[PDB]
C-alpha cells in the first residue's frame, strides 16, 4: 500500500533515535536503525524511494521501503 | 503466541484521567518499538503515541501532546498510557500496537475509552 | 546453486526487518543484517551479484551472495 | 551437536489440516531466524515460511499464504507450521531449517506430508 | 516510566561548594550518556557537563572547566556534579538530563542553586 | 530551536567517543553513534545540515539534525 | 606473512556469516564483521589490499589487512 | 589469562579415528569464532576447520571436508574436532586457535596426531 | 597535542581488531571501532586528518582525530 | 571516583623479572582497552603495551616485544604486566592507562622500576 513514491527531499535524525524523511511533500518516520544509512544513501544518490504502509493516514511510522536508482 | 492485552479503559468525566495498560507476551518485547493507536467511531485510525526500545525516547501526536505520556516496563513486558485532562474528542477504542502502528495485525483487541457527561 | 546472476533491479527493506532484492527478474530475501548495506552499495555502484541458494524459485530465502564490479 | 527433529506429518485428505512441529537442540534457538522448506518428489526445493528472532515478523510463500501459519515457542525450542485447507500440490517432505533455508546443511531429516 | 530526581542544591556563599545528585529510575541508566544543564533566570539554557556510559569520558563547558566535576555510579544509578569555588554567574536551576541535554523532555524537575 | 544551518566545515571524533561538527562557525557534539557515519557522509557530500537543540551556545550537545543536499 | 597483494577480484558473503575475497587468484575468508564494509569499499574503489596471515594457502582464513589506494 | 588446552591426539592407524578437544579459559569463549590449524613438520601451517560463535556455521578445508567435523560446547567452553578416516597426510601437530587461525599468538600448545602403520 | 596532520597514506585492520593509519610517515593505531569506517572514508576521499594524542611517538595509541575535506 | 593503583615495582638486577599490577575502580573496567606507558627520566612518555577488553588482543612496543606480557582480570578489575629479561633501558615510572594511553588524565600515579647492578 504505497504511501509516497519519490526522491528524498530531506532526512532528519530525531531526539528519540527515529528517522524522518520528506518524500513527495509528506513526512514519514521510522524506528528502524538499519534504515538510517539506507535512507541517506538513497537521499544522496537520488534514488526512487517507495514508502509502503497499511495504515497510511494515521501518523504511524513506516518500516517498509523500496529503493530504485534514478534513470539519467 | 503473540498477545497484547489492553486494560484500564472505561467511562471518565471530561477533564478526568485514565491509565491504560497493555501486557505483551509471546515475543521479545524489549526488541520492539511500541505505540498506542486510537480508532474513533466513524473516523479512521489515529496514531497517538510511540516509545523506543529503552523507554526513554517518546513521540506524541499533536492532538494529545502534553496530556498523554507513554511509558514501558521492559522488566514486566508492559506498555502504559497516562491520559490526563481528557476531552470528548478522545472517546475511542485504544489499541496497543507492536511497532509504529502501521499494521493492524500486530494490534491487540482494544480497550474502550469514553469521556462523557 | 546459482539462482540469479545480475545487476540489482531494486532492493526493499521489509516490515519483518528482512531485505528483498530483485535480480534477473526474480525476488530473493535475506534475514542477514550485514547484507543490507552490502546489497545497497552493490545496487548503487552497479555490481553483478550472484545469488546462491538451495531454494531457487522467486520469493525464496537466500544468504550466500557474490559481488563483482561492473565492466 | 545441532539437531532439528520434525514431526506431525502423515496422510491427510484434501481440505484437511496438520500441525508440523520441529524440536531444535544444540544451539540457542531463540537467536536464529527459522524457516520451513518443502521438497516435492520430482520437483526442486520450495521455501514455504519464515519467522524472525523477535518473534513477531512472519513471511510466507505465495503458494501457501493464508492457509499456513508459522510460530515459535522459544521456551520449548520448537518451531511450528499450521497447515490448513491442504491441496494435493503440498504433498512433500517438509524440512525445518535454521535461517532462510538456503543451504541443506541447516535442515533436519524432514517429516512426510501426503495429501490425497 | 522515566524519572530523574535532582537534589543537593541550596544557598551557598561565593567560593563555597555543593554536590548535586540526580537519582535515575525507570530506564537502564548504565546504557545512556548523561549530562547536566543550568537555566539562569531570564537567560536561555546552558549545557554544563557531560559523562559517557562507563564513566571515564567527561566533557565540561568552558565556563565551568576546572571548578565542576561530573561523575556517575552506574551501581547506585545516580549522576553527580561537584561544584567547587562557586561564582555568582552560576546562580541557575540545575537540570540532570538523559543524553546531551538538547531537549527539555529529557530533563528532570531541576534543583535550585543560589550563590550570593 | 535551529542552532546552525550550513555545510560541515570539519568533524572530529573525540576521546570520549562523542562526535563534534563545526557548522556555521559554532561547534556542536553528539553522543549518538549512528550520527557519526551520517555526519561523515553529509560533510563529504557537501550537505547543508540543520542542528536543532534547546541549548544553542557553541560547545553544547545536540541530537537532532536535518540533512538537505546542495544546489 | 603477506599472502596476497592486489585488487579485489570479487567478494562473497557466506552462509556462515564470514566473508571471502579472491585477491591475486587466491581466496581468503574472514570472520570479522568490521571487515565486510571495509573490503566492499576497497573492492569498489579499486584499492590494492595486502592480506597478512600465518596460513597462506588459498582457502585459509585471515584477519589482518592493509589498504592502499591506486 | 587466556588459555587453550588441546588434548585427544595420539598414534592412529590409517582409516582410524580421533577426537581432539580444546578447553578454553580466561576469555568469554562464546564470543569468539574458533578454528583448528595443523602444521606438519617440513610444511607450513594449514588451516583445517572453523566454527562461528553459536556452532551452526562450520567451514572446512578441501583436504578434510567430509572426514572432519568441528563442534563447540559454549556451556563447557570446549572446541572439538572429530577426525574420521585418517590418512598419513593428516599427520601434523594440531593447534586450536581463537579466530580464523592466522596469528600464532592466538593458537594453543598443540596436540600431536600421527597416522602411520607397519610400512 | 597534534601528532600528525595529513592525508592517510594507508590503513590496516589488525589481528587484535585495532586499526592502524600511517599519517605523515608516522603510524598510529586505535581500539575505537567507530573510527574504522570514518578513517577509510577519510583515506578514500583524500581527507586531511589531524591525530591528537599525549603519546606522539610513531606506534603510539590514539583516539581523538579531526577530519577536514581536501579542497 | 576513577582510580588506578599501580604496584609491583622496585629494584631489579639486569636479566631479572617483575610483575606490575594495576587495580582499577570507579568505572566499568571490563568496557575499556587498557594499556601500560612508561616515562623514562629525561625522555618523553613511551607507550609499552596494550590489551583489548576481554583480554585476547595484545599489542607491544617493538622495544619490549618478546620480554613483556600484558594481561587482565576483568573479574578482579586488575591489569598486569609481566616484565621478563629486564635491560637498564626499562628504568622508568610505569603508568597504567585507560585506553591507548594517549590521555595523561587517565593514568595512575606510576610504579617505579629500576634495573641496575
Amino acid at each position: 500500500a504505497d504511501c509516497a513514491k519519490g526522491k528524498i527531499e530531506f532526512s532528519k535524525y530525531n531526539e528519540d533515535d527515529t528517522f524522518t524523511v520528506k518524500v513527495d511533500g509528506k513526512e514519514y518516520w521510522t524506528s528502524r536503525w538499519n534504515l538510517q544509512p539506507l535512507l541517506q544513501s538513497a537521499q544522496l544518490t537520488g534514488m526512487t524511494v517507495t514508502i509502503k504502509s497499511s495504515t497510511c493516514e494515521s501518523g504511524s511510522g513506516f518500516a517498509e521501503v523500496q529503493f530504485n536508482n534514478d534513470l539519467e | 503466541q503473540v498477545q497484547l492485552q489492553e486494560s484500564g479503559g472505561g467511562l471518565v468525566q471530561p477533564g478526568g484521567s485514565l491509565r491504560l495498560s497493555c501486557a505483551a507476551s509471546g515475543f521479545t518485547f524489549s526488541s520492539y518499538y511500541m505505540s498506542w493507536v486510537r480508532q474513533a467511531p466513524g473516523k479512521g485510525p489515529e496514531w497517538v503515541s510511540g516509545i523506543n526500545t529503552g523507554g526513554v525516547g517518546t513521540r506524541y501526536a499533536d492532538s494529545v501532546k502534553g496530556r498523554f505520556t507513554i511509558s514501558r516496563d521492559n522488566a514486566k513486558n508492559t506498555l502504559y498510557l497516562q491520559m490526563n485532562s481528557l476531552k470528548p474528542e478522545d472517546t475511542a477504542l485504544y489499541y496497543c500496537a507492536i511497532g509504529e502502528g502501521g499494521n493492524r495485525n500486530y494490534w491487540g483487541q482494544g480497550t474502550q475509552v469514553t469521556v462523557s457527561s
